[PDB]
């Protein structure tokens, strides 16, 4: 196949140069398990029990006893397949654009297949990472004109039925007020029996700057970062706490456990960019190619993620 | 919309840590306290009479009798469960007392309740006594824990 | 105006050749606007200079975003053109 | 069946895609092993 | 629904070959060229086999297509995917020939799309190639060829 298809050989020889996603840091090695799907759904069933009323006292003779009921919930995860198209130079036409240093027409913004594929793949991965974090797809700084996605497709920041805290605009710069909201949210977290697990914190760079200020009269050898680590260690059975900064976030603080039993990531094995066999050819030197990627597969339990929003308005 | 099991799926796993106030769901079928000496009857279901007072309905004669939601002088029993595959309504006769959650007309413990024309409970013939206040599950769906003791003026 | 034939999407200046999509083919992309007085869901008309201005429109062009400024007079707006009106 | 293996000769486009997924997965496993936190 | 959700009680008889295409399940056009421009859009409601129009929200979410016509006509929906909520739309610039929903009509009649994306007798948009065919009590379809907009 490599002898016959030049593009297939080109991708295989350049696939190594594509950097790994940064979302891998946000999850434990066991929290991610690949699934075999391209577009569809995966459903699971969970069984619960509940008490209908107070117990019944066994005295003398009795027939009417209190009851214990059961309920089932079916949880479905949606997967979506999306595609992008990019223009590049034909293999045979490369030699007529191979200048001394650069390869490709600077004026016409045309690149060889290999370099075009690399740059396109990196951009797709950035979009995928942004989705896994924020749960939305958009290409605007304002974040408007979002792509309408299927339900049951949520990210870490837009996940429903989680603890949500809002900091008022007046207290935007008061780290004490910000830490007050974090404490309230950490109280409302419900880890159950899975408390003994490491925790992960993601903050915006502006938040990370406020963390290193001395704890508040100013303390000595005690900073807001150290206070926060201890506060989380109180509820995770003093397990490890990892703090990460992401430029994708903005005035947001995200705290969630690193236990597979509570939050698990089940992406499609074809989620990462993959070239398409179809190549558009013409009589000119310009060709077109297609790249496929799959979105979706994040599963989390209720009330196990803390989402802090600092209203900057 | 009104079925016992919601057709819309759930996006997230439930948190099975708490054990309080986890039985006030519309899917809770049967009764809160149930004896082994209770008489229960299934019947063909006309409409969706789940958790409502039912009455006997007769067709032209080609088909057997069925049960439809209703009350008043025509009350025959209370439907505690339903199977959607077979369209069979499990009905406990009025001669058998029942204790469970029933649909309430859109109320304090000790209030006297009678079934209306649509098989819904309403404050006052007296048929049952409210054991709790109305619990709202939807903008129009109100359940109430009640104990039915048959008919009495 | 009424003399519109197509829209230029690319230019090779060395050969002085402009690539054009005919008006019979629909297009979605960024075009030059007269000013920054264009909002979303606005009917747009081509002027005598070939720039898109907010609204007698022989064609049906609707803006998808707002005018974005790059230079002193460069205003780029995302527009979808899908034929002619009646 | 991964692109890292020099011995791999993809017969058709389908096998090429499968090796891509395997190559991605092995890179992820390697990344976590190298990560120290 | 394009595909009847209710299951049939009997196996069909695949012996005849005539009058087997007048079904609501038929997707696409009777004559299809490989050089037809095809788009997909978010589906608002059920615009299947109807004229569609672009609608813009508050800007938070992208544009979608809803069944409509008149001066706002954008294209014709010829297929729909229910899992993804995606409607296959052929732009009004491209010409289409197939079966479309008709307002509840003879060959040679000039048809225009109404507010609900239904074809009705009279700017003209299409010409009826056949008579109304009744599939349900209110469902009528007709073979029509669309050639754009002309007064």
């Amino acid at each position: 196949l490599f002898d016959e298809n030049y593009y297939a050989k080109a991708v295989a020889n350049i696939i190594g140069e594509v950097k790994d996603p940064i979302m891998y840091k946000w999850f434990s090695p066991d929290q991610i398990e690949d699934v075999d799907l391209q577009m569809g759904y995966q459903k699971t069933v969970k069984w619960d029990a509940f008490l209908n009323a107070n117990p019944t006292t066994i005295a003398n003779e009795v027939n009417t006893i209190s009851t214990i009921g059961f309920s089932s919930e079916v949880v479905r995860l949606n997967y979506l397949k999306l595609q992008y198209k990019f223009r590049h130079l034909k293999q045979t036409s490369e030699k007529f654009y191979t200048s001394d240093s650069y390869i490709g027409d600077i004026n016409n913004n045309l690149l060889p297949f290999a370099q075009a594929y690399k740059l396109a793949s990196s951009e797709i991965i950035k979009l995928i990472n942004h989705f896994v974090l924020t749960g939305t797809v958009s290409i605007q700084k304002d974040g408007k004109n979002q792509k309408r996605l299927l339900p049951n497709m949520y990210g870490l920041l837009n996940m429903p039925e989680q603890i949500k805290e809002e900091v008022a605009s007046g207290d935007k710069d008061k780290m004490d007020k910000i830490f007050e909201k974090i404490e309230a949210g950490l109280s409302k977290l419900e880890l159950g029996d899975e408390f003994s697990t490491p925790m992960m914190v993601i903050v915006d760079p502006a938040t990370s700057l406020k963390l290193v200020k001395p704890y508040a009269a100013a303390s000595s050898c005690e900073k807001w970062e150290d206070v926060l680590i201890q506060t989380i260690k109180a509820i995770n059975n003093r397990e490890d706490v990892y703090i990460e900064t992401s430029n994708l976030l903005k005035h947001k603080i995200l705290i969630y456990p690193l236990n597979s039993e509570l939050i698990k990531f089940k992406p499609s094995k074809y989620m990462l960019p993959t070239p398409n066999e179809q190549v558009d050819k013409d009589s000119t030197d310009v060709a077109h190619s297609y790249i496929d990627f799959v979105l979706g597969g994040l599963l989390a339990t209720r009330k196990t993620i803390l989402q802090v929003n600092i209203k900057q308005s | 919309a009104l079925m016992k099991n919601p057709q819309q799926d759930s996006g997230l796993l439930s948190n099975s840590i708490d054990f309080r106030d986890q039985n006030l769901i519309f899917s809770n079928s049967g009764g809160v306290c149930t004896s082994s000496k209770d008489k229960i009857e299934n019947y063909p279901a006309k409409g969706y009479p789940y958790k409502r007072g039912v009455k006997l309905s007769f067709g032209d004669g080609t088909t057997e009798l069925e049960v439809e939601a209703g009350g008043g002088d025509d009350l025959y029993g209370v439907c505690s469960d339903i199977d959607e595959f077979s369209g069979m309504a499990t009905v406990i006769p009025i001669t058998n007392n029942f204790t469970g959650y029933l649909t309430l007309k859109k109320v304090n413990p000790g209030d006297k309740l009678n079934f209306n024309q649509h098989g819904e409970l309403e404050k006052v013939s007296v048929n049952a006594i409210a054991l709790s206040k109305a619990h709202k599950l939807t903008e129009d769906l109100f359940i109430v824990l009640a104990s039915v003791f048959g008919n009495r003026a | 105006g009424e003399d519109l034939y197509g829209i230029c999407i690319d230019i090779d200046e060395f050969s002085k050749t402009a690539t054009i999509v005919p008006i019979t083919n629909n297009f979605e992309g960024y075009l030059v606007a007269k000013d920054s007085t264009v909002k979303v869901k606005d009917k747009l008309i081509f002027n005598k200079d070939g720039a898109l201005e907010k609204v007698k429109a022989t064609i049906n062009a609707t803006a998808l975003t707002d005018a974005k400024q790059i230079s002193n007079e460069v205003y780029l707006v995302k527009v979808a053109v899908f034929g002619n009106k009646a | 069946a991964s692109l890292l293996d020099s011995n791999f000769v993809p017969i058709n486009f389908t096998e090429f895609v499968q090796a891509i997924s395997n190559t991605y997965k092995q890179r992820r496993i390697q990344f976590y092993e190298n990560l120290k936190r």
